[PDB]
């Protein structure tokens, strides 16, 4: 197939990261979440996908045209020279999705599934409308994409971005299977893909929903990023087991990186995952955290709910809770409190931060 | 030959949650643009076989008063009658004490009706469950949230026959999910039960309706239930008239549809559905958002961005200013580049039928983030924030205020 | 011969005071026992030359304000006129506008004062200064905390002289410790700046702060002249408390008769309290210092009272305890029933007090304050009133605390 993959930019939701490295190239367990989209793409069956970037396509680029050769896909790209949102590089792309009379994927860059990429596509040929979606069921509807989908089949009555009345409680899962059809209608000019093209969509009768299985979340705060590991950690208890790095004195899901080492009468706890090429110290106790590339934790520390990037410094005796999110090559000092510190890239703390807190 | 009988309060039970207004008696308070209690006497003078219209209340006869009760009078060619009581008499001892009056003509039933509630009214659907069944007390209910259904008077119904079993008034606990809208069916055998109460206290005259007679009289086959779907909303707060202008708003569109504002693009720029009064000046550059209501007399000027707000009679607003989620009180200024701004009340949007709240102004010793109500003859100076605010009745600012009660 | 002009306010002036001015007018509120404007003329009365007193305002006269300038005009034996203003003239404009009026008779000198005070008002000796120096303008100034002094008009004076060099009316930044009082005394001369500040005003509402101070000043017409005696504003519905504290303090020169005695058989005084010879006080009502009842209260037995105002007609029913309170006319506290508040006076020389800001909350609290009863509130038995503003007409059911009842 094709697949095009919309790659958001700025990354504004989950900055302290994205001030050093975009949002599809943070690893997440430990590959980024961009590697995820496209290796399902290349065991979907897809041909060549392209991704539709607009920010930080030099490092972007760099790691698309290395790992062409590697999942043996093209992995083709659409540059914009300025931003055209969610359903402008629909239009930029006309050309490159409209060749072929076949279904092309649409992902958001953001979604990390248990994707369902044949039941997606061989779903859609059943009914043969103009555009197939993925929802699930979530507690909050009001932050994200209601429909409202009827019984068996699944057709989209209605469609709006925040409901604000609660009609329904399935929501967009991010994922869509479009006919190329849909491709000529719209411009251009940059607008949403969910205002104007789906809810006209819905008033033909060619907008569909297929339910999930599970395991969905879209990892834009970090507070989403840490409830998806342990997510995504979960599914690899539940599916592929020698994965996960259990041990002695391991408590819990610990997803390790083989570079990654850990001390002694260390505590690595439940839903933790550490990226490649960190170092440990000895007497750690390290639960709900993500630790990214290089990053260090020296001893004695108390680390929960928390994001280390790379290259980070985390001294010694050191407390960390209530998601504070440290940005790439942050040093902090000795004994230390931080609750909610969202650190700004290349800071060094020397004082306690009491209260949540963007440090820059 | 039928008639309705609307409770209207009084100048201490109305208790306004956070004031809608301080000088303009409670029910003639305009949602919608129009008065609270016409909303009420439109839905009962449509139906067929009423003959007269009461309001039972302890308010003095003010002139708003009896130019409402005039208005009304020629409007829609009914008698609407004021009976004042005495004392406060609860919301069953008016009905006890004005008997004869409510009782002359001798009607076939009469509608009692809470003036504080939006509601569809469905008084022709009541009156033919009550046609075929004739019971003594027909009670209209609605579905509330499990949470809030312990805020209004809950009834355990017996859902083959719809005869209410239980009820409890205000509850600790949940006992049911429907809910009593405020709005009754009575026959003129209904007043046979309230003189019971009476004589059980006379062993003056106050007989709350819900808790002597609707709370002991459950379970003896004398209540029964009509369930409806449609608007309901209870008017306290000063955020549930801003909500019950929404729903009557709503409503209009096949109601009313000549009440609402068409874009006219000569003319301002209409969101969603607005009122307009004929009378009022809105500027072409002003664009009014979505559920604006603009009383009579008001001027808007060039570039004011209204939304979610009742502007009444008399208020003139200047240019380039921002009024959101607001009361703006008749005769009140709002000066250029001003901004008024409160915080919206809005029900909790993930869960099915949730209501409303309505804030009480103070949640434990904090003031609450609610909508901002301007009295009359406020003056709002130029180039200034007035944010979460009660600002008192005749009051010219000079400054910026935000989540203050301002005297 | 010398007259006095007392500049009243108007509805508009009195809306920072607004429980209590619902009722009665800001000047006619009885600070210790008599309104806030009769201890001006006491103390204008008592000045050798006094021929007439004028009070100039926006108010409509009304029953209370006519009664009061009939009462005056008997009990002070001058003629106290009412100069009723066409519009909201400013503090100068009002002056200006009634300059014939003033002049009329050829005064030697007028004072000016600000209704709004509470002073000793050393007027004798501020007219031996202008009987030395002559000058258009005399001050009356005293000094402020460094910290409180940024809340009122600051005046930079030259200390062998004594002349105003700079005046500013809220500055943002320390100026002086000298803030002015709000006493002035022109002579007929200081009538000829005012004049050409309205003509200013042509290419009528005049501020005598911002435009004849504040321009002026060492130009060689404003001066000073110092004290330390009592001074106080009265801007909140609160600070009418703390003037009447400061004047129950000076009754103990001017009018020791007014102070209640123990007197063993009769209620227990502490402090000083005046009480009005028609209240009804039960003998185990202790009141305590800086109480003041008004005429027609009938205080139960066992009552605390401290540091409060007791209006005309209100009722304290038994083992009541009020603290720091102003329990308005007509109001009733039913038996055990505790009516708390906390003491924040202006103060210009505590640099602990408050600005006395027109904003009573700080983020949603309601800030600790004097516990203000409106008229005819019913406060119920058994109940705590806290710290809370209750408005007018009222009837409880319920403990209330840092709240504002409206
Ligand atoms: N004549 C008269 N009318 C009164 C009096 N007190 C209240 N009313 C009016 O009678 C109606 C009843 O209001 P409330 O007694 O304050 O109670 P409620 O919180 O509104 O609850 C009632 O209505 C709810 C629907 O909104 C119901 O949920 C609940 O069961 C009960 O019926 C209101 O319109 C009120 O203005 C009174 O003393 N005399
Ligand atoms: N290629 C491309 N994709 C975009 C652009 N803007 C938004 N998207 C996509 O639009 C979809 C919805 O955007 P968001 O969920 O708000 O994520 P985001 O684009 O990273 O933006 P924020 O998280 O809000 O800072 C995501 O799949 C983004 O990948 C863009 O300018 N270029
Ligand atoms: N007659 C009359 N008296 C006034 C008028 N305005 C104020 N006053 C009196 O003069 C005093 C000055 O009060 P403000 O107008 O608030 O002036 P201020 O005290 O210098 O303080 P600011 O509000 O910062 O200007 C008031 O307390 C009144 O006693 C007026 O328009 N007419």
């Amino acid at each position: 197939m094709k697949a095009l993959i919309l790659v958001g930019g700025y990354g504004t939701r989950l900055r302290p990261l994205t001030l050093s490295t975009p949002k599809p190239l943070v690893d997440f367990c430990n590959k980024p979440i961009l590697l995820h989209q496209v290796e399902a793409l290349a065991a979907a069956g897809v041909d060549h996908v392209i991704l539709a970037v607009s920010y930080m396509s030099q490092v972007l680029e760099k790691e698309m045209k290395a790992q062409e050769q590697r999942l043996g896909i093209r992995i083709s790209m659409s540059h914009e020279e300025e931003p055209l949102g969610t359903a402008g590089p629909l239009a930029l792309a006309r050309d490159l999705l409209s060749e072929t009379a076949d279904p092309f994927f649409v992902l958001n860059s953001d979604v990390i599934c248990d994707f369902p990429f044949q039941a997606m596509v061989q779903f859609h040929r059943h009914h043969g409308q103009e555009g197939s979606i993925l929802v699930t069921k979530v507690e909050e509807p009001s932050k994200y994409g209601v429909v409202v989908c009827e019984a068996d089949t699944g057709r989209i009555h209605r469609f709006v971005e925040k409901p604000q009345v609660f009609v329904s409680n399935k929501i967009n899962a991010g994922m869509y299977i479009l006919s190329p059809a849909v491709l000529q209608r719209i411009q251009l000019q940059p607008t949403s893909i969910e205002k104007e093209v789906f809810p006209i969509m819905a008033k033909e009768g060619q907008l569909y929903a297929m339910e999930l299985q599970g395991f969905w979340m879209d990892i834009g705060q970090p507070k989403d990023f840490l409830t998806g590991m342990c997510l995504f950690l979960q599914s690899l208890r539940q599916k592929q087991p020698e994965r996960l790095c259990s041990g002695p004195g391991i408590v819990g899901n610990v997803l390790v990186d083989p570079s990654a080492r850990i001390g002694q009468n260390c505590s690595i706890g439940p839903n933790v995952s550490l990226g490649p090429g960190v170092v440990v110290e000895d007497g750690v106790c390290i639960r709900r955290c993500t630790v990214l590339r290089d990053a260090r934790i020296r001893s004695h520390s108390w680390l929960e709910s928390c994001i280390v990037g790379w290259r980070c410094r985390v001294g010694q005796w050191v407390r960390m809770e209530n998601v504070t999110v440290l940005g790439e090559d942050v040093i902090v000092n000795d004994e230390l409190y931080l609750n909610g510190a969202s650190v700004l890239p290349h800071k060094s703390i020397g004082e306690s931060v009491p209260e949540p807190r963007i440090i820059m | 030959m039928l008639k309705a009988v609307i409770l209207i309060g009084g100048p201490q039970k109305g208790t306004r949650f956070r004031p809608l207004s301080f000088e303009v008696p409670k029910p003639l308070f305009p949602v919608a643009g129009v008065p609270m209690i016409q909303h009420h006497i439109e839905a009962c003078a449509q139906v067929p076989g009423m003959q007269e219209i009461l309001l039972i209340g302890f308010y003095q006869p003010d002139e708003p008063l009896t130019q409402f009760l005039e208005a009304a009078q020629q409007e829609f060619n009914l008698p609407v009658r004021y009976l004042q009581e005495f004392a406060p008499l609860g919301t069953g001892g008016g009905l006890y004490h004005f008997r004869d009056q409510i009782l002359a003509g001798s009607p076939e039933a009469f509608f009692v009706l809470n003036a504080d509630v939006c509601s569809d009214f469905p008084l022709s659907a009541m009156l033919e469950a009550h046609r075929r069944q004739r019971h003594p007390f027909l009670l209209l209910g609605t579905t509330a949230n499990r949470t809030q259904s312990l805020n209004y008077g809950c009834i355990v119904e017996n859902p083959q026959t719809h005869e209410v079993l239980h009820y409890v008034e205000k509850p600790s606990t949940f006992i049911s999910d429907i809910i009593n809208c405020g709005i009754y069916l009575f026959s003129p055998e209904a007043l046979k039960p309230l003189r019971d109460v009476f004589q059980r206290n006379q062993q003056a005259g106050t007989i709350r309706l819900e808790q002597d007679v609707f709370s002991a009289l459950a379970g003896q086959g004398q209540i029964y239930v009509h369930l409806t779907d449609g608007i309901w909303s209870q008017i306290k707060s000063a955020g549930s008239a801003l909500y019950a202008s929404r729903l009557y708003l709503s409503r209009y569109q096949d109601t009313h549809p000549e009440r609402l504002a068409k874009h006219t693009p000569g003319g301002p720029w209409i969101r969603g559905n607005v009122y307009i009064h004929p009378t009022a000046k809105v500027a072409p550059s002003a664009v009014l958002g979505p559920n604006v209501s603009i009383g009579k007399g008001v001027t808007v000027g060039e570039g004011v961005r209204l939304r979610e707000s009742i502007v009444l009679h008399g208020a003139t607003l200047q240019e380039h200013t921002c009024v959101l989620h607001s009361i703006v009180g008749w005769g009140s200024t709002v000066g250029r580049w001003a901004r008024v701004e409160g915080t919206p009340s809005d029900p909790n949007p993930n869960d099915p039928r949730a209501r409303m709240d309505s804030e009480s102004l103070f949640k434990d010793g904090k003031l609450l983030p609610a909508i901002t109500i301007l009295g009359c003859r406020v003056r709002i100076p130029a180039e200034v924030l007035i944010l979460n605010s009660i600002v008192l009745p005749h009051k010219e600012l000079s400054r910026s205020f935000t989540n203050q009660i301002i005297l």
